[PDB]
């Protein structure tokens, strides 16, 4: 009676969730663009009407792929140049006290040691300036890493500056982007587009502060996998940036020592002029306004008549306890204590200065047994950056008290990538379909 | 004829369109399907895509619809699978919604198609025997 | 309708069965064909399998039997190849024995099939010219 | 008993049993182990 018959169609627009491997698209650097394809001058986007998709930032497979690719590129970049095997010798060290302030006392050590030469039957006597965090007493000191493993030197010619990278999908797969504002990273998105691939993402490595990121188009956004649980970090995205100016003012000097055939070690000769502490500056009124916006948004989730406290970091390693970043090739670790120190109750030109330290022996990723020795940078260094987000954690959270305390956090670098790839997902097409029609073979 | 622009449809430009309108853009989707360790991964992805395309082509050939994008068959449509009439399907619904609705009636349809094709082949072979 | 179970025939399950019964399980065999240094070996094996499948499909298409598992043709059967009748072939012999028997008469049959297909195509083209 | 060419004396003979024969092996010395650091993240294990 129906007289309707099955009919097969190939190439229908139907897709499903899937996982695959995206490839490069990017316009001497650590993040090698040589093995990455050039990007198209005019990217294309197709807005899908009447299509509402499901999104979840906390179960995105692209973050893991990005992390693995970044680590792999990092590993490849450090291969073809010197390994600092002979650096582990007994060092005779003294204090540096030539034109220093009251806060830099004991932070620098003038050390002398013996070293090999190009000929294996000759030795030389050399000296260099080391940081207090790099040497451990055995008047005799040794490098911190020799009792764990020998490890390489940073390679002078490659630069650490991040560059954008785009991830484009293979054939048979599509990338869907959610353009709905106020999207908190999980749930249904009604506005959807198909993009060949994403906007340029800078792999910025930092802790406790997201630098050179993206800004929300509507207002401050707060995201968390389970806001009720205190064990999950909270990601805060600003709508406007906060300028921060960091500097190392010491006039450093660099010298080269030939430690073998075609092998040179770069040491710090001496500092010309006064010695002062590297430090950063951030505006006070702008920070206060940003914190006001943040607490206003937090009151939406944590009650309207609750006291919100910003306090100091709990503790642990220097990297997790301090905002760690790279400026001008030098690794800064800084004590963001003057920022997250206040309490908020429901109801000109000075700037906050953070004095802070530099390091040379680096364990970038959370791994044990591989360092990275950064050669010194000659001369004064200054660098300006934008702060566009925060990674907070709720302390305690019991029902005994009516006050919520938030502290800075970090450590894991997957959260840094999660803040950029939150609005993208990958799907695979299902060309085959069956429908009713009135033929008969 | 002077002042009107022209453009081409995208890979998934007809996703939001109705089934009747979306069925006229099968070639745009069909064409896209074909086209140290990182090289291994790319080669594996390409080989997997080729294998999937070959499997789909073989499945189409098993039903007797080889070398066609649209091939309407002899299997009648059961009312249990869907009760909506044609007017409410090809003019008021999209392919995604249709796939969602009948997602739990596909394997039986495939089996019926295979059995019908086998019966047709046997009948044709018997007819040619005379 | 209660008291009996059901199982599915496996790969090469009809190897010992007669030709007539074994010819009804072509799909199970057909479907199986498609689906650091060790990765190279596996990729090479997959590519070789794909190439073999494509070569077989091209050979089938050359004879005009494209997209078909059973395709009976116009070439008459010579008595020199085998004098056995149908009753002694499709009901008393297996495929392995049949392949063993006529192993030395295959290339001539392939050439005859190719020539017959070429002649049929030429005749069809001549007919369509009118 | 299996062999490629039993007549030839240059080919090994493989004998397969039908039941196993239990064998008990032992070293009874109470050894002691110590570690010597021979370099950065390199340890050699010696018998004390
Ligand atoms: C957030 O973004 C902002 C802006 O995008 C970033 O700020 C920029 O940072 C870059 C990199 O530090 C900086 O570019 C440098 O400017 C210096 C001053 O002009 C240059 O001297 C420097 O060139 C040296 O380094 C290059 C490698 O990066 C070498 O290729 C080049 O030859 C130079 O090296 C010579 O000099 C050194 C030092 O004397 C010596 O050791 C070498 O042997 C060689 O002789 C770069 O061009 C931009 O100027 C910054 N822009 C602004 C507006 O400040 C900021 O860093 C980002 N934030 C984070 C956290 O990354
Ligand atoms: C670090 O120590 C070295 C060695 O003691 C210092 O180099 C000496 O500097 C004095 C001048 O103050 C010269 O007279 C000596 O000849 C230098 N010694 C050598 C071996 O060259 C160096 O000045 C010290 N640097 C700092 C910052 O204290
Ligand atoms: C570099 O090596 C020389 C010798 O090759 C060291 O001088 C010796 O120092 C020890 C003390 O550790 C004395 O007991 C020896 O008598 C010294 N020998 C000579 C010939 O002077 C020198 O100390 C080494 N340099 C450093 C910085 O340790
Ligand atoms: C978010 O976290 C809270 C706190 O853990 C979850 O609620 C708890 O769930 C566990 C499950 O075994 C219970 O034992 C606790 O008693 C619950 N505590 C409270 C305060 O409810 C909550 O389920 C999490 N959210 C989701 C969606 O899983
Ligand atoms: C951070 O702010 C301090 C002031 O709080 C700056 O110190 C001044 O620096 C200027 C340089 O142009 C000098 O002229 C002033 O004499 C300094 N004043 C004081 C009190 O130190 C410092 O330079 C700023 N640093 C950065 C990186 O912005
Ligand atoms: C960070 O540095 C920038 C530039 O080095 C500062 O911006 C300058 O501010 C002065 C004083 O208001 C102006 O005269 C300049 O025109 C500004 N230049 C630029 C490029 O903006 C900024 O004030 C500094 N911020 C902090 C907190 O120290
Ligand atoms: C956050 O502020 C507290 C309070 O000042 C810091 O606690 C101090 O820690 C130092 C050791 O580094 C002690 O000498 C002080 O006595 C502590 N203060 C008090 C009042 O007891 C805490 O260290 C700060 N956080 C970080 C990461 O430095
Ligand atoms: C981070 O900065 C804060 C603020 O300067 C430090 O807290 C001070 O620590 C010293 C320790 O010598 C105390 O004497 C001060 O009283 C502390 N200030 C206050 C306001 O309590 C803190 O120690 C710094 N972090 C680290 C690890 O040193
Ligand atoms: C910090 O943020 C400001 C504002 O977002 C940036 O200035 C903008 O830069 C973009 C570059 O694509 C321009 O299109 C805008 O017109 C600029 N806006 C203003 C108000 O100047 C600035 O470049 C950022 N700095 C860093 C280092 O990222
Ligand atoms: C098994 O081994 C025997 C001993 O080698 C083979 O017999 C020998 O074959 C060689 C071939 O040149 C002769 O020169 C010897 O005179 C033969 N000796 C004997 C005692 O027969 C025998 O052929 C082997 N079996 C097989 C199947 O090859
Ligand atoms: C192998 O056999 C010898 C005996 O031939 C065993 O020696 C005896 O071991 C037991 C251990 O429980 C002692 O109590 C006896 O005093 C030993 N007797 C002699 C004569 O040595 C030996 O232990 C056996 N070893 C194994 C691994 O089975
Ligand atoms: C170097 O200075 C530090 C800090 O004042 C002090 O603790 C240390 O004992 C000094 N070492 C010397 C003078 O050898
Ligand atoms: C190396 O020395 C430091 C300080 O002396 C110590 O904390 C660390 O545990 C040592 N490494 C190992 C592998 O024991
Ligand atoms: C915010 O995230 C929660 C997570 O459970 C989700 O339920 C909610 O729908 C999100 N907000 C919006 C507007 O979708
Ligand atoms: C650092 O020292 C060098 C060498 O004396 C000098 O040329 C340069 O001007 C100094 N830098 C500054 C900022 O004074
Ligand atoms: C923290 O805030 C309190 C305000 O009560 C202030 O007295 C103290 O100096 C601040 N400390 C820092 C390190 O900013
Ligand atoms: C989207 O849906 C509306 C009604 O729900 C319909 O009028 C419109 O045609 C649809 N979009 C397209 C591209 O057909
Ligand atoms: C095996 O052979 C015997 C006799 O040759 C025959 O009866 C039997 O049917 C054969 N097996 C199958 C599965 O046909
Ligand atoms: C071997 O020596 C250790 C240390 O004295 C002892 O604990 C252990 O029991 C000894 N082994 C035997 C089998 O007695």
């Amino acid at each position: 009676a129906e007289n309707l018959w099955v009919t097969v169609y190939y190439g229908v627009p139907v897709w499903k969730d899937a996982e695959t491997t995206l490839f490069c698209a990017s316009d001497h650097n650590v993040w090698a663009t040589h093995a990455c394809v050039p990007t198209d001058p005019n990217p294309q986007e197709i807005h899908l009407e009447n299509v509402t998709e499901e999104f979840n930032m906390w179960k995105n497979n692209m973050v893991e792929q990005m992390h693995t690719d970044i680590i792999s590129l990092w590993d490849q970049s450090l291969k073809p140049c010197v390994k600092l095997t002979p650096l582990c010798v007994t060092l005779q060290c003294t204090n540096v006290t030539n034109n220093i302030t009251d806060d830099m006392r004991g932070e620098l050590k003038n050390c002398s040691f013996n070293m090999t030469t190009e000929l294996r039957d000759k030795k030389q006597k050399v000296y260099s300036l080391f940081y207090r965090l790099d040497v451990v007493q055995i008047k005799e000191y040794r490098l911190i890493n020799c009792n764990t493993s020998a490890c390489t030197q940073a390679c002078p010619k490659v630069s650490f500056e991040p560059i954008p990278i785009h991830y484009c999908a293979p054939a048979g797969f599509a990338i869907l982007k959610c353009k709905d504002k106020k999207f908190n990273g999980t749930g249904p998105c009604p506005s959807v587009s198909t993009v060949q691939c994403t906007h340029g993402i800078k792999p910025v490595v930092s802790t406790q502060l997201l630098l050179n990121g993206s800004l929300a188009e509507e207002e401050v956004m707060i995201r968390s996998e389970n806001i009720t649980n205190n064990a999950k970090n909270i990601l805060v995205q600003f709508n406007t940036p906060v300028q921060i100016n960091c500097t190392r003012p010491n006039n450093n000097t660099r010298k080269s020592i030939r430690i073998g055939p075609g092998q040179a070690f770069y040491a710090t000769g001496d500092i010309i002029g006064d010695i002062r502490q590297a430090h950063c500056n951030v505006s006070k009124a702008t920070w206060n306004e940003t914190l006001g916006k943040v607490v206003k948004q937090l009151r939406k989730h944590f009650g309207n008549n609750t006291i919100i406290r910003f306090a100091n970091s709990s503790g642990g390693d220097l990297e997790v306890t301090t905002h760690s970043f790279n400026c001008g090739g030098e690794f800064f670790y800084c004590n963001t204590s003057g920022l997250f120190n206040s309490t908020w109750i429901s109801n000109s030109n000075d700037s906050i200065t953070l004095p802070c330290r530099i390091k040379q022996i680096i364990n970038m990723w959370q791994r044990i047994g591989q360092c990275m020795y950064a050669p010194p940078i000659q001369g004064v260094i200054r660098c300006v950056s934008n702060i566009t987000g925060l990674i907070l954690t709720r302390d305690g959270g019991s029902t005994n008290s009516t006050t919520e305390t938030f502290r800075p956090g970090g450590g894991d670098m997957r959260d840094n990538w999660r803040s950029e790839l939150y609005k993208y997902k990958v799907v695979k097409i299902e060309p085959l379909g069956v429908a009713p029609t009135r033929c008969k073979r | 004829a002077v002042g009107i622009g022209a453009v081409f449809l995208g890979f998934l430009g007809a996703a939001g369109s109705t089934m009747g309108a979306a069925s006229m853009t099968l070639t745009v989707q069909a064409r896209n399907l074909l086209s140290t360790v990182w090289g291994i991964k790319q080669l594996q992805a390409r080989v997997l895509a080729v294998e999937r395309y070959l499997r789909d082509q073989q499945l189409l050939g098993i039903w007797g619809c080889s070398g066609k994008l649209i091939c309407c068959t002899n299997v009648p449509w059961n009312s249990s699978w869907s009760n909506r009439n044609l007017s409410e399907i090809w003019d008021n619904m999209t392919w995604l919604q249709w796939d969602k609705e009948i997602s739990n009636y596909t394997q039986i349809i495939y089996g019926l198609l295979e059995e019908s094709q086998n019966q047709q082949e046997k009948n044709e072979q018997d007819l040619l025997a005379l």
